[PDB]
């Protein structure tokens, strides 16, 4: 408002045009990302199939930022919705389906989603 | 049968023998590389050099006063010092990674082995004109590498499902990774908060593709198979049936069949048990949640009054469990977990180094913004601290009992508000949703443009 | 070698750097430059040992400390130009042929320890700090096009990188012990540069988006046990120094592992030799190299000068000479070659330029 101001990523002075957008709306920093999959990765233990879903996963839940149980259900028809096709393309959909179940065993969604989501699934594999 | 002396000598000798043999195929590639990376130099440096013989680059030419001497009798120079324009510093920094979260961080080889041993081998073949006796020896020449059996031993020397090679497993054996890598409380997989692995309970409520999808399905869906054939896919009600037949930091508790009495850790830690506990629905020690219709900010509601947010699972009603593409709410009470910062700008500060200053008018007890860092343990904060004190300067603030957290390496903007005696800004521990974090909050009205100040000697004292 | 001349600079303080020109054109007197104290230093290199003093500028502020310079050019002026930093974290590009101060960045957190220009595209500018990262600036159209550090950078200062021959990739060392490799052609990075040719500050209401490389291609803390203050390119073959007495040539990887198949989760390096030498455990001492990368030159505490011929087999039989003389005493910060091998200079604690001619 009367005082020159400094981009906190790089300290470069902030011109006039503003500092408008926040340098700082990265619900999911760049890095974070990176850095989940990268030790989902270094598991030795875990299959190469059972990542590639946990890191989607991931992902997902950490660019929308679910914060309460009652939200799980719309997450995961929002996951298949938006990753389907990741998930049929790379053939990860038995491994989903252990999430789904383990997702129920977590007491977070309901049977009825466990299968809605398989069903909007295969609904989207023959669209190709 | 030959000997324990004859053998001794022959392991020192085969392995004195394989050594200096790699030793040697080990010199050549080295040779080998030297060489033919030295070709890519001259073939890359012709590259650059022909890039430069297609420049024209003018010659450097000559100009209060310097000179300079020579300690080989030449004659001495002198030539004008011409100045270069004052430039403004800006203070410093060191770097740092970007959170809008907390993130936890925690405080004769064998290959030559199976050569020696496999060279010993066709030695006992040769007599003759995997054996004991070879074994035994070499543990004598290497006691360290381990004993006779040990040796033998080392000699001889997770499924997936979508794959080739599915097998027909348990069904807590195909789940086993999403059991133990899963973080109930913010639903991702090996999270940055949450370090003691899931409990037991929270987690329970043909080919191998086919066998172990029918057992992982039966333990959700039970006998309904019908529900079953629609699943494991290319099955049927019938073959499914047929192949049926043939203050402290908080910690879930998880103390089967047994009340929440003083015996209980969350009892003991004086916490109340949250959402993610497996005791008993009606236990004493949950805490409610609120009935509130809306605000949620005075002594009026038990979550305020209790310095927890609300909780999107337990406070139905005051529109904290709703309208999650909303950052304002009709609750009052939970900015925190949503990430409902104010904008902040960074700037030199009018004290020093580098301060922080609020964009828009802010209301006395307003919330501006989480203080966010690493969560590190207190053992981890005096390590850190020696380093630190190096500096004069320290960016650590207790947590609880058990966790500090440090803006050094990774934090948001609010951690450049400067201290102060006279802030205009304090800091809170919330409880969250299972979380303690730290909240920064407006101590007075504020307005456009003023810097951030709050007084870190309250967390400072975990006295 | 032979000593054929020594200088002395006024202000009596350490040099920390040398540098040829090595864009002076064919026919052209060799010039080098130095830095030391708040100043920076232009010599015009004759026969018979005669060096002549070209050009001197001080820093307005009498606490600028520069550690290092690198020359580049103006592709459109044809002029050579000069880049020197350090303690201040202020980036200088002087432009001798006008006696300019032309352009200058403010940014890094603290201080500069080492300047580099990219191989073959004279406007970017890698820049090394004792923040705990590095910037590639573009001087063309003053922007950053990435900084390089964060939760897998360096966690310490860093003290050197270098660009390997044909500018793909940057290698990095510092005080955590770590060397880091950063490719530069990967789609991003190369996608980034190009965006910052793009940028033009008159057209648009939002600054330029630097990259934010948090993560390297490959790090290793397990070629040396302390600081690592010096490391360059030879081939796809790295060559660096702590301060436990050698330069160690090593790479990424297994021995038959290829640097660009090599993967950031690579653990193994596979170290092929060494140079030995002595009385060099002080830090922030640089190697220097031919620009044929011919021979590999190395400054002592005590003065002595070694220069090591690497058109050989092995670091076992690398033929080392040693330079060395009476009135040479002071610790040897850095040396520089003429582009051609001809010249070899050094500059000294006690403020002092060594000049040793070649043939
Ligand atoms: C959180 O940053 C703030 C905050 C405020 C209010 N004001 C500021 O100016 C800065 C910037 N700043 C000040 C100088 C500084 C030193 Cl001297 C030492 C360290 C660290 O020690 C605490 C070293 C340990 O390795 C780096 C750091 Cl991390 C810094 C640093 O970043
Ligand atoms: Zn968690
Ligand atoms: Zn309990
Ligand atoms: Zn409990
Ligand atoms: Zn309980
Ligand atoms: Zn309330
Ligand atoms: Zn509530
Ligand atoms: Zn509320």
């Amino acid at each position: 408002h009367n005082r020159l101001y400094f981009h906190s990523d790089t300290c470069l002075p902030l011109r006039p045009q503003e500092m408008e957008v926040d340098d700082e709306d990265e619900k999911d920093p760049e890095w974070l990302r990176e850095k989940t999959i990268t030790q989902i990765e270094e598991f030795s233990d875990v299959n190469e199939g059972e990542k590639e879903v946990m890191k989607l996963w991931n992902l997902h839940v950490m660019k929308h930022g679910f914060i309460a149980d009652n939200q799980m259900n719309h997450a995961c028809m929002l996951f298949v919705e938006n990753y389907g096709q990741k998930i049929i393309k790379k053939n990860l959909c038995r491994n989903f389906m252990l999430h789904l179940v383990s997702m129920h065993d977590f007491n977070l969604i309901s049977i009825m989603s466990i299968d809605k989501a398989v069903t909007k699934l295969r609904e989207m594999q023959q669209k190709l | 049968e030959k000997g324990p002396i004859c053998w001794r000598k022959r392991v020192k000798s085969e392995y004195m023998r394989l050594r200096q043999l790699k030793r040697f195929r080990r010199a050549d590639e080295v040779k080998s590389m030297f060489n033919s990376n030295r070709q890519k130099i001259q073939e890359r440096t012709e590259i650059l050099n022909q890039e430069w013989k297609q420049r024209r680059i003018q010659p450097v030419h000559i100009m209060r006063e310097c000179s300079v001497t020579s300690d080989l009798d030449f004659p001495k120079q002198v030539i004008p010092l011409k100045t270069l324009n004052a430039v403004a510093s800006v203070p410093i920094m060191y770097s740092w990674s970007p959170l809008q979260q907390n993130f936890m961080v925690e405080d004769i080889n064998d290959e030559i082995f199976v050569e020696l041993v496999n060279a010993l081998g066709q030695l006992d073949r040769r007599d003759e004109k995997p054996s004991d006796k070879i074994f035994e020896a070499i543990s004598s020449m290497f006691p360290d590498k381990g004993t006779a059996e040990e040796l033998k031993e080392k000699y001889k020397e997770t499924p997936n499902i979508d794959g080739p090679n599915a097998k027909s497993v348990q069904r807590e054996q195909s789940l086993h990774s999403f059991h133990t890598l899963f973080c109930r409380r913010c639903f991702k997989y090996d999270c940055f908060l949450h370090p003691f692995h899931a409990t037991p309970n929270t987690y329970k409520r043909w080919s191998g593709a086919e066998a172990s999808m029918f057992r992982v399905l039966i333990g959700t869906y039970y006998d309904n198979f019908c529900a079953i054939a629609r699943l494991i896919g290319t099955k049927t009600c019938r073959q499914v049936y047929e192949f049926r037949v043939k203050v402290y930091n908080y910690q879930p508790c998880d103390h089967p069949r047994q009340p929440c009495d003083n015996s209980c850790p969350c009892v003991i830690a004086q916490n109340f048990c949250e959402k993610f506990c497996q005791c008993s629905s009606e236990c004493q020690n949950r805490f409610p949640g609120c009935r509130c219709k809306a605000q949620c900010n005075t002594k009026q509601c038990p979550c305020y009054l209790a310095v927890r947010e609300c909780d999107p699972d337990l406070c139905l009603t005051c529109g904290a469990a709703d309208h999650w593409d909303s950052k304002n709410v009709s609750c009052k009470n939970c900015s925190i977990q949503r990430g409902s910062k104010k904008h902040l700008l960074l700037a030199p500060s009018d004290v020093a180094g580098w301060g922080i200053f609020i964009k828009d008018p802010v209301q006395k007890n307003e919330f501006i913004s989480e203080y966010c860092g690493e969560i590190i343990s207190q053992d981890e904060a005096d390590r850190r601290g020696k380093v630190y004190d190096k500096y004069m300067c320290s960016f650590l603030f207790n947590l609880n009992n058990d966790f500090v957290v440090d803006a050094t390496r990774k934090g948001n903007k609010i951690r450049f508000a400067n201290h102060s005696v006279n802030p205009n800004c304090y800091a809170k521990v919330m409880m969250v949703n299972g979380d303690h974090r730290i909240g920064i909050f407006a101590k007075r009205a504020i307005q456009t443009g003023e810097e951030l100040f709050f007084d870190y000697r309250y967390s400072q004292a975990d006295a | 070698f032979k000593c054929v001349n020594s200088l002395k600079e006024d202000h009596n303080q350490p040099l920390f750097g040398v540098q040829f020109n090595w864009h002076s054109k064919e026919g052209d007197p060799l010039v080098f430059a130095t830095v030391g104290s708040n100043r920076v230093t232009l010599y015009e290199c004759h026969s018979q040992g005669e060096i002549r003093l070209l050009q001197s500028y001080v820093d307005a502020d009498a606490d600028e400390n520069f550690y290092t310079c690198a020359w580049t050019y103006d592709s459109n002026t044809s002029h050579p130009l000069l880049a020197v930093a350090g303690s201040r974290g202020i980036i200088r590009i002087i432009n001798p042929i006008t006696m300019q101060c032309i352009k200058h960045y403010v940014g890094h957190g603290n201080a500069i320890n080492e300047l580099k220009f990219h191989p073959r595209d004279p406007n970017l500018l890698l820049s090394v700090s004792k923040d705990h990262a590095l910037r590639l600036w573009n001087i063309q159209t003053d922007t950053l096009v990435a900084i390089f550090g964060g939760v897998e950078g360096h966690r310490d200062e860093v003290l050197s990188a270098d660009y390997d021959l044909l500018g793909e990739k940057i290698m990095s060392c510092g005080m955590d012990h770590s060397l880091k490799l950063w490719r530069i052609n990967s789609k991003r990075m190369m996608n980034a540069i190009k965006e910052s040719y793009d940028y033009n500050p008159n057209k648009t209401n939002r600054p330029f988006i630097s990259q934010k490389i948090h993560f390297p291609d490959f790090s290793t803390r397990d070629i040396h046990r302390n600081y690592v203050d010096c490391v360059r390119w030879l081939g796809d073959l790295i060559l660096s120094k702590s301060c436990e007495n050698a330069i160690v040539c090593w790479k990424p990887g297994k021995m038959e592992d290829d640097i660009d198949k090599i993967k950031p989760s690579e653990s193994n390096v596979t170290i092929l030799g060494r140079f030995d030498y002595s009385q060099c455990d002080i830090w922030y001492m640089r190697f220097s190299m031919d620009f044929w990368q011919k021979m590999l030159a190395l400054g002592n505490q005590v003065g002595k000068l070694y220069v090591w011929d690497l058109e050989v087999e092995d670091p076992h039989k690398a033929k080392c000479t040693t330079l060395t003389h009476h009135k040479c005493g002071a610790a040897i910060r850095q040396t520089s070659f003429s582009r051609d091998s001809s010249i070899l200079i050094a500059v000294c604690d006690d403020a002092s330029i060594w000049r040793w001619d070649r043939l």
